[PDB]
């Protein structure tokens, strides 16, 4: 009846909702809470140490054979305690669904590496540790991916300046590229992208304490 | 000294492809008094372009001479 | 023998002005908001007739990536990427526009431009 | 040359003494020669007879926004987008 | 368990690597008070010099809307600009000055800024606002001077 | 103020201690290596100095979970080092060369300004 | 007797029905150490048996395969050395138990970083 | 107290000292392709300062010289040693010129006369007219007014002729400053 | 070295010179891509999709776009559809002559490359002709694309399609059936299907080794419902029936512009709301709703709701997803994006292993890994 | 900005001559040098090899420069892998840090005389991503540029500009003629 | 005539090495659509309507709620799986 707003696919919807559960009672000692994403994308919240038995379990269960972990996402959040989420997208090929199956740490606390599981996880883990700086214990060889030899910090951190700390150069004195201190011609100019009213009021009373 | 710069606006859009008119057979080109006469690019040249902030400076300083 | 090309090439950049000759830019600052490489700097002044205009119009050409959203943001088509695609030089300094290198390239392609954009505002 | 100390429209120029000079000695500096503030200047007012009229910058979806002026006062009112003179006698 | 076969790693391991095995899964007890500035990467010099302000960002006095102040935030010193030699830009060697931090409350907002070493400060928070009345029929009052003489 | 906490890779402050002492050692051993296949100016009591200069950065820490982490990172770079992943310009990177003193004083810093 | 199964790297298999007999017999027993009010337990013993009796009630592998669906018969084996692996790994963790680590305040909140009035 | 010569603030130091920075020199350093040049060039870049290196040779000596700096900071201006106008051209805007010209030995346009002693006064001849506010040269340690020969018949020419150079700088520009070095050595000496 | 495309860096452990270890350092195009985003409004953010993937431009757009429309719940119009899906197989035919054209210059091949990148030329015309730009178009966007077809342009598309079959044989006879080609590529780099599945494998990797996978048939959500095409599987896992997968690829997204352009519509190419569009130009100058949201959709941008989606397609290389969080602001909170080289590469350590240089370059080119993709 | 001649005039103007240091020689010594410079010119001129370097995406425009539609052969431009017999550099693509001290070996390790090209945004100006963290801000803060090719990425066209624009460089050198006054 | 191709003999000599009549890649005037067309006239969208086009329906963004707890709203209100099952063997 109305083009513009998109059609909410409820076959994919119901199973989901179903399956949501499943999970709820099979794992009770780590899955802290299931929700269906209003994408209709199913996301499991885990504890820490509930990371490499839930993954086993979704990966080896007849019922969810999710044997195809897709990626581990990293995502820093300063305002909550543990500042650190992980969120890993798993694809079941032969019953053609993604879950989600997120879990958090603090900037110390190690995380239970899953190679084990999905040893597609050899490099994403690397990744998560070099942007964000997420230990993950038992890894094979965790080490920078990414950022630059010797690169001081991690970036990807809320708390990490746009441009870094330090730039580059050639110094022909000492025949080599040298790091100075950051020093930019053109200041990135913020911009203030703040609407004074609030425009989803659906949000506005969620999450209650 | 050919340049692929010394085409003038007028049959630039001719000469790629862009219309097929040439500049004698359509009558919609403009010819305001502003206009101003071809240039090539100029570079490693006497004639080159150099930028320059284009705001006087704002800030007054008192004179004490008067 | 060179091109083909379409009208909605996107190349150098030139500031328009009306058939009276006035300036189009109002400095709205649409386009330095929008650009996405933030490579337009615009400091406007209440002109001595009165008329909102710019004392400044950079662009960092080293810096933008010819992506086109000034040209869809100005609301009075001011700013637009002219055909030119050959303006290389043997400076970093020469590609830093301002203004005045602005305005010259909107009166050295106006001809092609006003074509440009008549024959395809009405997609736009 | 010429061009060094000559003035631009926006008002600026290096003074003879400022070593920023130093930068068009193997260059040159172009102002523009089309100022707006003259060119706008000269062309002369409309007269209407209607209390408003509106401007679209003259060629309409081409043009700037479509703006309303109004004429009651003597004196002539510019355009706020193309500078362009109304007056209604 | 059942029969089927052991773990060889497990089953082999010497009884001292199974007790590091044990106390590495440990859940030992830490101090909560930290400082991580040796980790986070940021140079030594910044983190002496740099005093950091949680606030709350200023409501827009141009405009009666309210949720873009609904957060604290931190935001640094304002060190130095200066004009840019070649084309007047403003120019800057202050990485830390273009930076930005939501919180949720300023106990927060002081935990994140311990656990990295910053020096902070934080301004007082605005006082909730006292109750005003607002009523209408008052504006057209008998003998109080509330009476408007416009409309 | 405690609070419960898994370990990184030790358990008690005295195998931290322990831990760290042997990157002193590998590091110590390094050196000559490090001089040979790097093309650099600095001489091998030069860079043991320089190893010894920055343990000392660290000489405050107290937390064992943050002297893991110094030890996990500080492990990183002798394998990048006793590798040759990192490049000549990398090495010379811990000396700071280019950046010349910025003088301390008050008097010198406000005539040199900011 | 398949040709070839089709995928790289994955040999047709000899007497699948007895291979995949053994493993859902294995499975079963591993199950059967697990408290009986687990919910792992309930599921598996009984898909398990659905599976089990499917694989000695056909003799045919192309008839077992549309009895199970669920894809080729050696894909049906490769599944079923999974939960041997999931169920002995698990008779470790123990999932069944009560909620190891009860979650923080605010620590599934979005979005973040609002004041909260009491 | 020593006067400021322009108060313009766009003239005056800014900032912390980075290549964006700039020192308020506007420096002239004629012989920048040299072994020395390269040096002290790169050294003035690290300030901010801004400097025009005049070549007297094709660009591509010099080209390489534009990294040393940042962007607007280092301009190249070809000139003529013999030739004023050319040399006046680049000392109008400068407040620092260095002269580090010099060969070690002669040429077919070039005497030890017409470099280090006609050609450095005219360097600083040019720069008095100009108004430089400083000046800075090079000569040997060993100078002296008429220094004998140890093994070669005529290989005291250099010396004498640096010597010479010497004065004729101190005559030009009285308050200009020298700095004698005694055989430099680091990297293409 | 030129093979590497100029970013890889293999470490290899060389015994004579076949590999026994293969260390691919990564990170030489690293450009914090992912961390600009979250500085940027939605749209400045749309040409950062364009670079990554650089040779499959439309398709990233297309991932981005779908992930925005999700978190907005918003519906693209018929007709742009048909455009997008037009174009994801032109782009699709594109980036698997690059793969087909590069990996023939690493094995020695040189008229391939050019007998291809002719094509190819025609082909970034109508980028040229419909965007502006020949390479990074920036057409697509969430409401749908950005400006309608010109008037014109499919009777070319049609003429490029009808002779495009030739092209792609003449091709086959000097590649496919060369003895020495099949010598450069079979049995080099065999990947099982059980080890593809568990390292995250996707796209002809996935299908090479006979897996029936395909996100267009799985998945679909696009115009990808309203065709009818066949998917190129290849039993051996190896580098020549992978090569033949791109090849019969290419011929069914040929079919699949068959279909494109003559079931087309007509009919608006943005979705209708303007708060997430912007308005027509025309109605900028004259209406005063269209010019706030012009002002606003530019300066502000749109809000998206708060939410989080993960959004894939079938993009050349494989499957190539956005992770895309949204705290209810004007710009996106995190922006995380999979390459679906990442798992390929990560995969180089084994597959190669045991193999000389001659082979390890044949590997490179078919893992189709087009940096910056793996270098966020 | 001076503007060319207009028909008239120019009709008068006589024919420009191949050499851009005329005929006007004073003496034979320097008019054989002036001549025996146009040869280098027109040597180097004609065969400018790049070394394929291909970073990023203007890497793959810088392809369609070799493909059949322009053809830099044409104008002896010939692509090569060494850097030692490689003799301009086309630095296409975001230089990051990472990068930047091999870029700066692989331009050291060819011989002179060496000119280097930057193409697009990126390699200009640090282009998009000039204010990342892990981006060196433009090539020439590490080797010497030559030409700049604005665009993102350029078009063949532009490049191909680019290219006639360093050959009429190359052809105004003054090795030899520069000797002689030196 | 209006295609500048190679002479008749060499055509067939052409024509029998690639073992199939060949079609001409480069493109010709005649073959292509003219540059310079007709200007369009877009059609408008499904919610250009005068009336009954209240943006309180069309709208999507504000339909949008928050995540739905699957475990509690039962609780407040074959074996599963997460969808339908593929032949992928
Ligand atoms: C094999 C290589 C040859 C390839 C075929 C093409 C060569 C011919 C050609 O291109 O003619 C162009 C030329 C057309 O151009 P143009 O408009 O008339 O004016 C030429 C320049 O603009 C005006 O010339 P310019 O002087 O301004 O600049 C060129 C410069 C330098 O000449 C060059 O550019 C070539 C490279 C440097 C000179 C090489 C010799 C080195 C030192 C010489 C001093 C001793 O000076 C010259 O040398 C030209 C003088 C002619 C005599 C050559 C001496 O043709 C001619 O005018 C003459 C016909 C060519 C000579 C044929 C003689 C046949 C004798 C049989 C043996
Ligand atoms: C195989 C085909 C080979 C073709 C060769 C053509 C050769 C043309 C010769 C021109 C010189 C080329 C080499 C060169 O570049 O020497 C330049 C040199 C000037 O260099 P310089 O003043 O020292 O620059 C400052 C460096 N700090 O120059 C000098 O210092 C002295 C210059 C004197 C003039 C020499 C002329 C030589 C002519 C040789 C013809 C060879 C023919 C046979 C080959
Ligand atoms: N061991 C030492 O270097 C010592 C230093 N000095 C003096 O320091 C000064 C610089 O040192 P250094 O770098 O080693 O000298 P270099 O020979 O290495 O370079 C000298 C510079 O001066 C230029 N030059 C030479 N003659 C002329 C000329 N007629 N006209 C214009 N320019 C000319 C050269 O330009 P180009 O090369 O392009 O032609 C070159 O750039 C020298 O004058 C030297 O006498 C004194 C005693 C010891
Ligand atoms: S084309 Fe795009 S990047 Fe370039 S100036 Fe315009 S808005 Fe900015
Ligand atoms: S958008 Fe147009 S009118 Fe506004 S500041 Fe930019 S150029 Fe001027
Ligand atoms: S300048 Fe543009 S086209 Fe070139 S590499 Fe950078 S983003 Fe790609
Ligand atoms: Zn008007």
């Amino acid at each position: 009846d109305k083009p513009t707003v998109r059609q909410p696919d409820a076959v994919a919807r119901s199973h989901l909702s179903d399956f949501g559960r499943y999970v709820a009672e099979c794992l009770p000692k780590y899955v802290q809470k299931v929700q269906l994403t209003a994408g209709d994308e199913l996301e499991v919240l885990i504890a820490p140490e509930g990371v490499v038995p839930v993954l086993q379990f979704l990966k080896d269960h007849h019922q969810a054979q999710f044997t195809n972990l897709v990626d581990i996402a990293g995502v820093d959040v300063p305002c909550r305690k543990n500042r650190f989420e992980v969120v890993y997208n798993l694809l079941s090929l032969r019953y053609n669904s993604r879950i989600r199956v997120k879990t958090y740490t603090d900037e110390l606390t190690p995380l239970d590496s899953a190679c084990e599981v999905h040893k597609a996880a050899n490099w994403y883990e690397r990744e998560i540790w070099d942007m964000y700086g997420v230990f993950f214990a038992n890894h094979p060889d965790l080490r920078r991916i990414l950022t630059d030899y010797g690169f001081e910090g991690h970036p990807q951190r809320r708390d990490f300046p746009l441009s870094g700390y330090v730039e580059l150069r050639y110094d022909d004195e000492k025949k080599r590229v040298v790091c100075e201190p950051l020093e930019l011609a053109q200041e990135f100019r913020k911009f203030d992208l703040s609407a004074p009213w609030e425009q989803f009021p659906n949000f506005r009373n969620a999450n209650p304490p | 000294d050919y340049d692929g710069s010394m085409i003038p606006a007028e049959w630039y859009g001719w000469m790629h492809y862009k219309t097929d008119l040439p500049p004698i057979r359509d009558g919609c080109r403009p010819k305001y008094k502003w206009i101003a006469d071809h240039s090539e690019n100029l570079s490693g040249t006497k004639e080159a372009y150099y930028p320059y902030s284009t705001t006087p400076n704002k800030v007054e300083a008192w004179e004490p001479k008067a | 023998e060179k091109g083909p090309l379409s009208p909605r090439f996107r190349g150098e950049h030139a500031l328009r002005r009306y058939p009276s000759g006035e300036e189009r830019c109002i400095a709205c600052k649409l386009c330095e908001a929008i650009c996405p490489a933030q490579a337009i700097t615009i400091e406007a002044e209440e002109r001595a007739d009165g008329s909102r205009r710019t004392t400044r119009y950079d662009i960092d050409m080293t810096k933008c990536i010819y992506c086109g959203f000034c040209q869809e943001a100005c609301p009075v088509d001011a700013i637009v990427e002219g055909p030119n695609f050959e303006f290389s030089t043997e400076t970093h300094e020469e590609l830093l526009y301002n203004k005045e290198k602005l305005l010259c390239n909107g009166d050295k392609w106006e001809s092609e431009i006003a074509s440009n954009l008549q024959a395809d505002h009405l997609y736009r | 040359r010429g061009d060094i100390e000559k003035v631009t429209h926006t008002g600026q120029v290096f003074d003879k003494e400022d070593y920023r000079n130093a930068r068009f000695v193997n260059a040159k500096r172009y102002v523009n020669e089309n100022w707006g503030i003259k060119l706008i200047e000269e062309v002369p007012p409309k007269e209407c007879t209607e209390r408003v009229v509106f401007c679209d910058g003259g060629d309409g979806p081409l043009g700037h926004p479509k703006v309303y002026i109004n004429l009651d006062k003597p004196g002539n009112h510019i355009c706020g987008y193309c500078g362009l003179r109304f007056v209604k006698k | 368990t059942d029969g089927g076969p052991l773990d060889p790693k497990t089953a082999l391991a010497r009884p001292e690597e199974l007790e590091q095995r044990n106390k590495l899964s440990g859940k030992i007890t830490v101090p909560t008070a930290v400082n991580l500035s040796p980790i986070s990467g940021v140079p030594e010099e910044h983190i002496r010099e740099r005093r950091v302000r949680i606030h709350i960002p200023p409501k827009n006095a141009m405009q009666s809307g309210t949720d873009n102040v609904n957060t604290w935030q931190i935001e640094f010193d304002n060190r130095e600009r200066w004009e840019n030699p070649l084309m007047g830009w403003a120019s800057s060697g202050d990485p830390l000055s273009n930076m930005n931090v939501q919180f949720g409350s300023p106990e927060e907002a002081i935990t994140f800024c311990e656990r990295n070493g910053w020096r902070w400060y934080v301004d007082g928070a605005a006082k909730p606002k006292k109750e005003r009345v607002k009523n209408y029929g008052i504006n057209f009052a008998w003998n109080k001077r509330t009476r408007v003489s416009t409309k | 103020a405690v609070q419960q906490v898994r370990p990184i890779l030790s358990v008690d402050r005295e195998e931290a201690r322990k831990r760290a002492l042997n990157l002193y050692k590998a590091w110590y051993r390094q050196i000559p290596y490090i001089v040979m296949d790097y093309d650099i100016p600095m001489t091998v009591e030069q860079c043991r100095d320089k190893l010894r200069e920055e343990f000392v950065k660290h000489r405050n820490v107290t937390d064992i979970r943050v002297i893991d982490m110094l030890v996990i990172k500080g492990q990183m770079e002798l394998k990048e080092s006793v590798e040759i992943w990192k490049q000549k310009g990398h090495i010379m990177r811990y000396w700071k060369e280019s950046q010349d003193p910025k003088p301390t004083d008050f008097l010198s810093k406000f005539i040199q300004g900011v | 007797i398949k040709a070839s199964t089709g995928l790289t790297g994955l040999a047709v298999s000899t007497n699948p029905h007895h291979t995949l007999s053994a493993l859902y017999g294995k499975i079963l027993r591993a199950v059967s150490k697990m408290p009986q009010d687990a919910s792992y337990r309930k599921y598996t013993e009984q898909l398990v048996k659905q599976r089990a009796d499917s694989v000695a009630q056909h003799k045919d592998i192309t008839a077992l395969e549309k009895a199970v669906g669920c894809g080729q018969v050696e894909e049906l084996i490769v599944q079923a050395e999974n939960e041997l692996i999931l169920a002995r790994k698990m008779l470790g963790w123990k999932p069944w138990e009560k909620l190891v680590q009860a979650a923080p305040a605010k620590q599934w909140d979005w979005p973040p970083a609002q004041i909260m009035e009491p | 107290p020593r006067p400021l010569k322009t108060t313009n603030p766009a003239a005056m130091k800014r900032g912390t000292g980075g290549r964006s920075s700039f020192n308020g020199i506007v420096a002239t350093v004629f012989g920048a392709t040299g072994f020395v040049g390269r040096y002290v060039c790169n050294k003035l870049g690290k300030s901010g300062t801004q400097m025009i290196l005049p070549y007297r040779g094709d660009d591509s000596d010099v080209i390489r010289l534009k990294v040393t700096g940042d962007l607007g900071q280092v301009l190249f201006h070809f000139y003529n040693l013999e030739d004023p106008a050319s040399i006046r051209d680049a000392v109008k805007h400068s407040n620092v010129v260095i002269n580090l010209v010099g060969r070690d030995f002669e040429t077919k346009n070039f005497k030890f006369k017409d470099v280090h002693v006609n050609g450095a006064e005219r360097i600083a001849r040019i720069a008095r007219e100009a108004g430089v506010e400083r000046f800075i040269h090079l000569s040997s340690l060993n100078v002296e007014a008429n220094p004998k020969d140890l093994y070669v018949k005529g290989g005291s020419e250099w010396l004498k002729s640096k010597y010479e150079g010497e004065l004729r700088v101190r005559d030009a520009f009285p308050n200009a400053t020298i700095i004698r070095p005694a055989d430099i050595y680091g990297s293409e000496d | 070295h030129p093979a590497a495309h100029g970013v890889l860096r293999l470490v290899l452990e060389l015994d004579g010179e076949t590999v026994m270890r293969a260390d691919p350092h990564i990170g030489l195009l690293h450009r914090g891509t992912e961390k600009l985003i979250e500085y940027k409004t939605y749209t400045q953010a749309l040409p950062y999709f364009d670079r990554l993937d650089y040779v499959s431009m439309m398709c990233n757009e297309q991932c981005y776009s779908l992930a925005v429309e999700k978190l907005l719940n918003i519906d693209v119009p018929l007709r742009a559809k048909y455009i997008r899906t037009l174009f994801a197989e032109i782009t699709r035919i594109l980036n698997h002559i690059m793969a087909v054209g590069t990996h023939a210059l690493d094995v020695g091949a040189l008229t391939p490359f050019f007998w291809l990148f002719e094509e190819r030329e025609k082909m970034m015309e109508f980028y040229e002709r419909v965007s502006g730009a020949r390479m990074h178009a920036a057409y697509i966007r969430p409401g749908g694309v950005s400006l309608d077809m010109p008037l014109g342009l499919m009777d070319d598309i049609y003429e490029f399609a009808s002779k495009f079959a030739e092209r792609l044989d003449e091709v086959e006879d000097v590649l496919t059936t060369n003895r020495i080609w099949v010598q450069r590529t079979e049995d080099i780099g065999i990947v099982t299907a059980e080890e593809a599945l568990n390292y995250g494998f996707s796209g002809v990797m996935l299908r090479g080794s006979g897996i029936k996978w395909d996100l267009r048939k799985q998945q679909p959500y696009d115009a990808y419902n309203l065709v009818n095409f066949d998917v190129p599987i290849g039993t051996k896992g190896d580098c020549y029936d992978r090569y033949l997968c791109r090849v019969e690829e290419m011929r069914q997204s040929l079919r699949i512009i068959d279909q494109c352009l003559n079931q087309m519509p007509a009919g608006e190419i943005k979705t209708d709301d303007a708060k997430v569009a912007p308005p027509s130009r025309s109605e900028m100058k004259t209406s005063m709703e269209a010019l706030i949201h012009h002002f606003k959709l530019f300066t502000q941008g749109y809000q998206v709701p708060p939410g989080a989606t993960y959004t894939a397609i079938e993009a050349p290389k494989g499957e190539f997803g956005v992770y895309l969080i949204s705290d209810g602001s004007s710009r996106p909170y995190r922006c995380k994006i999979k390459a679906p080289g990442f798992a390929h590469l990560a995969a180089l350590e084994k597959i190669g292993k045991q193999h000389m240089l001659a082979d390890v370059v044949a590997i490179i080119g078919t893992l189709d890994v087009v940096f910056g993709e793996i270098d966020r | 900005q001076q503007t060319l001649p207009v028909a008239e005039v120019a009709q008068n103007l006589p024919k420009k001559g191949y050499s851009p240091f005329g005929t006007k020689q004073s003496s034979v010594a320097e008019w054989s040098l002036a001549r025996l410079d146009d040869l280098l010119n027109w040597g180097r001129k004609g065969s400018i090899w790049p070394l394929t370097f291909g970073l990023a995406c203007c890497a793959v425009e810088m392809m369609h420069i070799a493909a059949p539609r322009y053809d830099m052969d044409r104008y002896g431009v010939v692509f090569r892998a060494s850097p030692r017999q490689a003799d301009v550099i086309i630095v296409a693509g975001t230089l990051t840090n990472k990068m930047a001290p091999a870029l700066r070996k692989v331009y050291d390790q060819m011989p002179e005389p060496r000119w280097v090209i930057s193409m697009g945004s990126c390699a200009n100006g640090g282009g998009y991503y000039h204010y990342s963290y892990s981006v060196v801000r433009g090539c020439d803060r590490i080797i010497p540029v030559d030409i700049y090719v604005p665009g993102c990425p350029p078009t063949a066209e532009a490049l191909m500009y680019g290219v006639l624009q360093l050959q009429k460089k190359v052809k105004r050198m003054k090795t030899l003629q520069m000797w002689y006054r030196k | 005539a209006l295609r500048r191709d190679v002479s008749p003999l060499i055509q067939r000599i052409r024509a029998f090495l690639l073992g199939r009549e060949h079609n001409l890649a480069l493109r010709f005037e005649d073959g292509l659509a003219d540059r310079t067309q007709p200007q369009p006239e877009i059609p408008d969208g499904p919610s250009h309507l005068l009336s009954a086009n209240y943006y309180c329906q069309r709208d999507g963004r504000r339909e949008v709620l928050p995540p739905i707890d699957l475990v509690e709203q039962q609780k407040q209100l074959k074996l599963p799986t997460p969808g339908k099952v593929y032949a992928w063997d």
